[PDB]
């Protein structure tokens, strides 16, 4: 009973603290910078194969080579110039949630409701694709996988935690707890040393790598949240919630910048992506289309379409040339 | 009596934190997508002569 | 040296009217707006949304292009009952060739619909439900079958300047031409009525039969659809047929021939054509509007 | 696919599409279904032809040549909101309620509403198993049926309580287009096969009359 | 263990067929291309035919094209190679080599041990400059060979390839595309090129380096060898 | 003028009892063609009566070929 | 009478589909003779014509197969 007004006074102070920071708002300071106009893509693949709907896509580290995960229990990796299949892999389980690919191109590790998470080893002397390892010790359906190197990774569950695996010897090397309901998504930061998880209690909280401690925690939110990723710069990060609406984190300020909220969007954000610049912010909503956020504006600069069923999942080229996007009708579709 | 004792530990940690004004951490966001503006081939359109797509 | 006296062997003159002239021209103009309209409503929702392209959208999508063809060759055959054909030789040939194309492209439509619902309900758990996926292709297929059906209208037609008759855009096939339109008739009968009735009432019968033994609770709703698909159908073309049957019959002498049976028959061929006409309109109520899919869409666009 | 190599990768590429479009063949013969229904319901013991195969159980059973997997989501433990679409192509929902559970058969009815008025199976037909007519029937002279319904009027005879209990399933369809087959099943029943074919099939025919535009 | 081992060879009189069979076992043959690679006595390698996977596209040198065939039994993971009428010209040590053509892939990595077949009594030209470098250990040796088109592909890929045969073993895929290292190989051996130029450098040669150099091209069947750079010691 | 879609010839039968041609005035006669298989001559009489005689009978011919020449006259 | 004036330009009789002859009487004065060609037109010839008698007995005889 004494702790829970200790509990409830540090949260004053941090409150307290958190607003005496705040001098001015985001979409004040840069009200000067010219607006980027409208930002019309036009499709240029359609990547078809996939039998069933589409629940995650990772973009190779060369800006060429795709990952796509279905309930069809296939895996694919795909050509993203040329469209063709260099691999298919079949899965165990056809529930599949989430599903990565390695910074080296040597591995793919894409796993889901089974509460494993499996890594494929690609270039085998054998000249086939073989399950390396299988990884357990999750009691909650997985997602968002994240390779570090290729002997390490860490994975979200519905478990309220996240882990640190070690593929080599196969034992969670770290658990991070904290949360209080299903972990739905994470981002790993630039500098490979840091990450958030978005979870379903309505918070996004960074967590240290090396040292497994919550470093900070961050509100706002009204709905479960869907989606992170980072700014650019790794001081930043964005997320996608069921509330309909979108919001900038800052790690150094420990505040929210700005919200991308419309009064058109209904449907909540099932991705976040950004872009190699950090001005435009990406969103895949559940009414089938993605738009096209000003950072720092909040401003609508162009809508993709195109998607005839909810889009699942998001994807940015690392020299940002393209951009990804796969849905519900089994399509991928690349824009630019 | 012993679940919640962890969570005053985790708040007296997340209250010590060197904060910095938003309208620095604003301005620092702003300078960053303004430097790296001339290499983002989807704020501004790439040459047709340059699209691999 | 006595007057040889007149015992019936007399020439039966034609009896002409006006009335039916104005009458015929008002119901094929608002037979021709009405098919404007309904065909264009059909296109306009199948095609304005990719998404949920089913088997019976891309059906309805032929059924209702041929409808409209048909419909907008009509106002030229009005005015040719009107006036008797003074538009040509050329333009006889062409109208002729795209009223007979759709016409059976129609038709053969209707069959293959019916072959897709009975796919679709009787066989509705086996693997043979899998073989109705080639749309396109047996579209494609039965307008080139029309296609070639229709070639003896082209090849054989042209301008006749009779006597008794004003001028009409008939068949010249020779000295013998009577004879070879005659036989010419038999496709038109043959792939026209009975090949479709036939299978229009096997395909519907068996599903019919599979419908009244589920326990679905939108049973009947199907079952009065089907109906009035089979009965709307058969008032369309069975009396057409018939009296062009009756007419093959008198000519071949298979029946006695007299002026009033003349008369009767080419009186019931006239109000059977203008009733028969009807397809082209009752065919968007019929197949696309009386289903929830096409009402919502409707509703839809409008917004 | 101009250079040699790339001849011989567009080769593999479509030797790949080949497989792809194969292995969709055969899993459309298949029919996916979905158990539900509290614990100790009979909801892992419908059928006893198992051939079953922590976390997704399944189950893939044949009858009349045609395929019926059951995915069995106990034991999952989370929130169903999260992982509940990914089986929004089932072809039916399998309910199992336990009769002779008076205690649970309030927490069976919030199941059963909250799964059938979901946004993402507001078309699936469900297809409710009531279990255990034995037990019941016994425990119904014991104990009368109005501790559990303090709102039942009508004869304590085994018909009407049954009957009662299968209306308040019912009760909670508030949807067209969805049907909710019944059927009273014991512990020594074998035909939940055959029970089960039958709604399956029904169940086909009512999609494609409307796919099909005669509804 | 990736193994290929070929029998059927010996003395045959011409005229006569014969058939060759490489039996693999270590690997998925079903998605692997196999070649034919005969290699006369002291004179160098030389491409005969090729199956694509799945017996799809068939190729066979404008030598012996319509005079051999190929054929596939993947699920007995054998490859043939039946003779139909042998001159003095087809003896030579025929090597069975796998090949898998995808994005990023390594066509040939591995060769058979080879089998050696005696009979009793336009295209693109590959040259090297040499055909024998003494060298000692320590000295960084370049090994440069040239050819008639220009193998730099409008894709930006250059399709080279460099083999090493050390004596009286079958011959090791280096450097696959222009400067691509193969899976294995020390990290001392590095290439270039440009267009129609390309040399190949040893950095910190080694006592087992020793054996004969030979640079190929992939960019368009027939597949051609070049005369062959032997290194001494 | 009426139109129709079917054309017909316009005699069913034709008179059988050969007669003096004084009793013709005006003549008719229809080459054979689309309309009909046969030629088909109609005749008035002299009470106004018409009839349609046998385009191949033998007194048909005798009877026009009369009755045309002392028309020319 | 039926007919007013006559063609005096000769035509073969191939075009000559029907024919039509009215003798004079108390209704007129000259026979008429009504041609219904193969394009559609009518034609009224005179009898006295020599071109006419002889078109009209060529379109009698060929009438007559």
């Amino acid at each position: 009973d004494q702790l829970r007004q200790e509990a409830e006074q540090l949260k004053n102070q941090i409150r307290d603290a958190r607003k005496a920071c705040a001098d001015a708002t985001l979409s004040q300071i840069t009200n000067n910078i010219d607006p980027v106009g409208r930002i019309q893509m036009r499709t240029r693949r359609t990547l078809r194969g996939h039998l069933a709907k589409i629940y995650a896509m990772h973009w190779g580290t060369d800006s060429r080579l795709l990952v796509s995960a279905s309930q069809d229990g296939k895996l694919i990796i795909w050509d993203s110039y040329t469209t063709n299949k260099v691999h298919a892999i079949p899965l165990r389980s056809s529930w599949v949630m989430t599903c990565a690919y390695a910074p080296s191109g040597n591995y793919v590790a894409c796993g889901g409701l089974d509460n494993i998470c499996s890594i494929y080893n690609l270039k085998t002397r054998e000249g086939n694709v073989r399950v390396s390892r299988e990884l357990a010790g999750h009691t909650g359906y997985l997602s968002c996988c994240r390779f570090l190197d290729d002997n390490q990774i860490v994975t979200s569950s519905g478990d309220t935690t996240c882990a640190l695996w070690d593929i080599e010897t196969g034992q969670q090397t770290t658990t991070f707890t904290g949360h209080t309901g299903d972990v739905m998504s994470l981002s790993l930061a630039p500098d490979t040393r840091l990450f958030v998880s978005g979870a379903c209690d309505a918070s996004a909280k960074l967590w240290d790598v090396r040292e497994g401690m919550c470093r900070q925690t961050f509100t706002g939110h009204e709905s479960d949240i869907n989606a992170i990723c980072f700014f650019p710069n790794g001081n930043a990060f964005a997320t996608g919630s069921d509330d309909a609406t979108c919001r900038l984190f800052d790690l150094r300020a420990d505040q929210e910048l700005m919200t991308y909220s419309h009064d058109n969007i209904i449907c909540g954000i099932t991705s976040v992506s950004f872009s190699k610049s950090g001005r435009l912010l990406l969103a895949g909503y559940d009414d089938f289309n993605c738009n096209v956020w000003d950072a720092l504006k909040a401003d609508r600069a162009g809508v993709l379409a195109g998607h005839d069923n909810r889009v699942s999942c998001l994807g940015v080229t690392d020299d940002g040339m393209a951009v990804a996007t796969g849905s519900w009708d089994s399509f991928l579709k690349i824009w630019n | 009596i012993a679940q919640a004792r962890k969570l005053v530990e985790q708040l007296k940690m997340e209250a010590n934190i060197d904060r910095i004004k938003v309208s620095k951490a604003a301005a620092d966001l702003m300078a960053y997508c303004e430097a790296h503006a001339k290499e983002d081939p989807l704020l501004t359109p790439v040459p047709a002569s340059e699209n691999p797509f | 040296t006595l007057p040889p006296f007149l015992l019936d062997a007399a020439p039966c003159e034609p009896e002409s009217l006006e009335i039916n002239k104005y009458f015929v021209v008002i119901i094929y103009a608002l037979v021709f707006l009405l098919s404007l309209l309904g065909n264009s409503l059909v296109m306009l929702v199948i095609l304005y949304s990719r998404v949920g392209r089913s088997v019976t959208d891309v059906y309805l999508l032929n059924l209702a292009l041929a409808d409209l063809l048909f419909a907008l060759t009509l106002p030229i055959w009005a005015a040719s009952k009107v006036n008797g054909w003074i538009f040509g030789t050329f333009l006889c040939k062409v109208v002729s060739l795209l009223k007979e194309v759709n016409f059976y492209s129609g038709i053969l439509l209707l069959a293959c619909i019916s072959v897709d619902r009975y796919l679709a309900i009787v066989h509705a758990t086996r693997t043979l439900t899998q073989k109705r996926y080639l749309v396109k292709f047996i579209c494609l297929s039965i307008w080139g079958l029309s296609l070639l059906l229709a070639l003896p209208v082209l090849l054989f037609r042209r301008t006749v300047y009779s006597s008794n008759v004003s001028p009409a855009c008939y068949e010249d096939m020779g000295n013998n031409t009577a004879n070879w339109r005659m036989l010419l008739r038999i496709l038109p009968q043959s792939f026209g009525f009975i090949v479709p009735l036939l299978i229009m009432l096997f395909c519907y019968g068996f599903t019919l039969r599979t419908l009244f033994k589920a326990h679905m609770g939108q049973k009947h709703r199907a079952m009065r659809v089907i109906f009035a698909v089979v009965l709307i159908f058969l008032l369309c073309w069975l009396p057409y047929n018939l009296v062009l049957l009756a007419d093959t019959l008198m000519r071949t002498q298979v029946i006695q021939e007299t002026c009033e049976r003349r008369n009767h028959i080419d009186r019931a061929l006239d109000a059977t054509e203008i009733l028969g006409i009807l397809h082209s309109c009752l065919n968007p109520l019929i197949y696309a509007f009386i289903g929830q899919k096409f009402r919502h869409g409707l509703l839809k666009i409008l917004a | 696919t101009l250079s040699a190599e790339e001849r011989a990768a567009l080769e593999r590429s479509k030797a790949i599409e080949k497989n792809l479009k194969e292995d969709g063949i055969s899993a459309a013969k298949d029919v996916k279904l979905l158990l539900l229904g509290a614990d100790n319901s009979g909801k892992s013991t419908i059928v006893k032809q198992m051939k079953i195969i922590t976390g997704i159980v399944e189950t893939h059973f044949t009858f009349k040549n045609l395929h019926f997997r059951l995915f069995d989501v106990g034991g999952q433990r989370s929130e169903r909101k999260k992982w509940i679409h990914c089986f929004e192509d089932v072809t039916a929902i399998i309910f199992c309620v336990d009769l002779s559970d008076y205690n649970r058969m309030h927490e069976s009815l919030m199941l059963f509403d909250s799964i059938c008025n979901n946004k993402f199976f507001i078309d699936t037909s469900i297809i409710l198993f009531l279990n255990k007519k034995d037990l019941f029937g016994e425990k119904i002279k014991k104990s009368p049926l109005t501790i559990c319904f303090p709102e039942y009027t009508g004869p304590n005879t085994y018909e009407d309580a049954a009957a009662y209990i299968q209306a308040q399933f019912e009760s909670k369809n508030r949807s067209p287009n969805k049907e909710i087959y019944c059927h009273m099943t014991c512990a020594t029943d074998t035909n939940n096969a055959q029970v089960i074919f039958d709604a399956v099939t029904d169940i086909i025919i009512a999609n494609n009359l409307r796919g099909c535009g005669l509804y | 263990d990736v193994q290929l081992v070929e029998s059927g060879g010996g003395l045959v009189q011409p005229g006569g067929s014969r058939k060759l069979s490489c039996s693999a076992s270590g690997f998925a043959f079903s998605s692997f291309g196999m070649h034919w690679v005969r290699q006369a006595p002291e004179k160098g390698l030389e491409w005969v035919a090729y199956i694509s996977s799945g017996s799809g596209t068939i190729y066979y040198a404008d030598t012996v094209k319509g005079r051999f065939t190929i054929s596939r039994d993947d699920p007995k993971n054998t490859l043939f190679l039946q003779m139909t009428s042998l001159r003095s010209e087809d003896t030579a040590m025929y090597y069975c080599v796998r090949s898998i053509y995808y994005y990023g892939s390594s066509p040939f990595d591995f060769w058979g041990q080879g089998t050696t077949l005696t009979v009793s009594s336009s295209d693109i030209v590959m040259t090297q400059a040499t055909s024998s470098v003494p060298v000692t250990p320590g000295e960084s040796v370049s090994i440069s060979c040239r050819s008639s088109k220009s193998l730099l592909h409008s894709n930006g890929n250059t399709y080279l390839y460099w083999f090493l045969q050390r004596p009286g073993q079958s011959p090791q895929l280096l450097i696959y595309r222009m400067s691509n290292l193969a899976s294995g190989v020390p990290d001392r051996f590095s290439g270039s090129g440009s267009g129609t130029a390309f040399t190949l450098t040893i950095s910190r040669l080694e006592a087992e380096d020793v054996g004969v150099y030979y640079c190929m091209q992939h960019l368009e069947y027939p597949l051609t060898f070049g005369a062959g750079t032997k290194l001494e010691l | 003028p009426r139109s129709a879609k079917e054309l017909r010839c316009q005699c069913i039968k034709t008179y059988s009892k050969p007669f003096h041609p004084k009793f013709i005035k005006e003549l008719r006669v229809i080459e054979s063609g689309p309309h009909c298989a046969n030629t088909e001559i109609i005749v008035k009489l002299s009470d106004g009566r018409e009839l349609c005689l046998d385009p191949k009978e033998n007194w048909v011919q005798r009877v026009v070929e009369k009755f045309l020449k002392r028309a020319e006259n």
